[PDB]
């Protein structure tokens, strides 16, 4: 197993959760796409 | 059970999980999410352009590679992740299914913003069986940015946050014949949480 | 690589019951485990084997010898939504070759129980990898586990387990060469915990 | 998987049980001592 980890992988995990374009609710997506089976 | 297939590659099954041994005979396993082998729901598709912004454009990106086609063997699947869980090992598992003999690597790109932050590539060979060929990617090790991030989303107050940090996370599996470099089966993977774990598949369309 | 002879190394077998609690949540308990020797005369085990043709003493006289095991185990009892009980095990050999695997369950020295399970090879940094994933128990073997842990006292299910055998064969189909074959005894653990010998001609 | 199983097998699992409930032996064979003992 090969594993490519960007050098600021530490830096990029937290930007993923300092923010809490189109939301996904409110594309062309199927209704199925926003209700658990 | 053919869903996640396309002409020359069909994926039985994908799991990844957390388990826990309490003592040398006994091992505790939670699944995050699961693919696994009763009715075929009919696949609906999806327009691929609506989710081009949110994988890798660059050369060999998700546009370059729908381009090159085949299209059969394109695939979105949403996930409702289980996160309910409490000597640790978070791996990956997978089954894929072919009538050809063919040495296949599996590239998984793990996106931030559409980014790619952690690649990880395997190489598997072919076992024959009852007239088929069998690769099996058994125990892949979960890498550290993704324990991390699963424990960071378990540290929110609220499933609503998990929902809204996940809307910019995404997974892509890009399956190759490493002879020819077709693509046997390419799947786009969006995440929210389960409030046990579900899914739905999607086949990709232009 | 204890388990091994000149063309097959067996790196694992295991026994279990997995139960799902539910969708997700899976509990898994190992009877007996072998994963990552001193010799025994094999004349003191063919009672507990079958003899006919093709038995122990006659595989074991067509060779090669360096191909025979026995494995003593202290199986781990101590257990409890939908059960499943299962045997794995993986074999590794510098040969690509369709293998057969042959268990039978003996009781007083004679088959009760065959199960036979064909193996291709997978290709796996110059060698070959043989894999049977959780292949499942028979029905006289989970009947006899339960009836095994509803006995009050260990020295009962150890008494028990004297007139209970296993013996695997593994098999090269096309040549019929013996890659391994394997004498399993049991005693109830009181761990799981396991000792391999070589079995040898006096 | 192909299972070959005889045709008396629920009596005969009875029968290793039955010299219990109704009340040469390894142990007096020439094995190793660890034979006896686990690990
Ligand atoms: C909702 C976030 C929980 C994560 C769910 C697991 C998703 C499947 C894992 C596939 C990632 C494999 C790549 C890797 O870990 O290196
Ligand atoms: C003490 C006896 C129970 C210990 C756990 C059983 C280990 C035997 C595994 C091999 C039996 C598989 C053959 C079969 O049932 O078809």
């Amino acid at each position: 197993q090969i594993v490519h980890v960007r050098g600021d992988s530490e830096t990029d995990l937290e930007a993923l959760f300092n923010a809490v374009t189109v939301p996904m609710r409110l594309r062309k997506l199927p209704d199925s796409f926003f209700k658990p089976p | 059970g053919r869903s996640v297939a396309s002409s020359k590659l069909w994926m039985l099954e994908f799991s990844a999980f957390l388990e826990q041994q309490q003592d040398p005979d006994t091992y505790n396993k939670h699944l995050f999410v699961h693919i696994g082998q009763y009715s075929d729901p009919y696949l609906e598709a999806v327009d691929i352009r609506q989710i081009y912004d949110k994988f890798p454009e660059k050369k060999g990106g998700l546009k370059d590679l729908f381009e090159r086609g085949p299209s059969n063997a394109f695939f979105l699947v949403k996930f409702w992740a289980d996160l309910n869980t409490n000597s640790s090992f978070y791996g990956v598992s997978s089954q894929y299914e072919s009538p050809e003999n063919m040495i296949i690597t599996c590239s998984t790109k793990v996106c931030s913003f559409g980014k790619q932050v952690v690649e990880k590539v395997e190489t598997e060979y072919a076992r024959y069986e009852n007239g088929h060929y069998s690769y099996r990617i058994h125990r892949s090790p979960l890498c550290e940015y993704m324990i991390n991030f699963i424990h960071k989303l378990k540290h929110l107050p609220e499933k609503y946050m998990m929902n809204s940090v996940l809307e910019n996370f995404t997974i892509l599996q890009v399956v190759t014949n490493r002879d020819t470099q077709e693509t046997l089966l390419c799947i786009a993977y969006v995440f929210e949480v389960s409030a046990g774990a579900q899914h739905h598949i999607y086949r990709l369309v232009k």
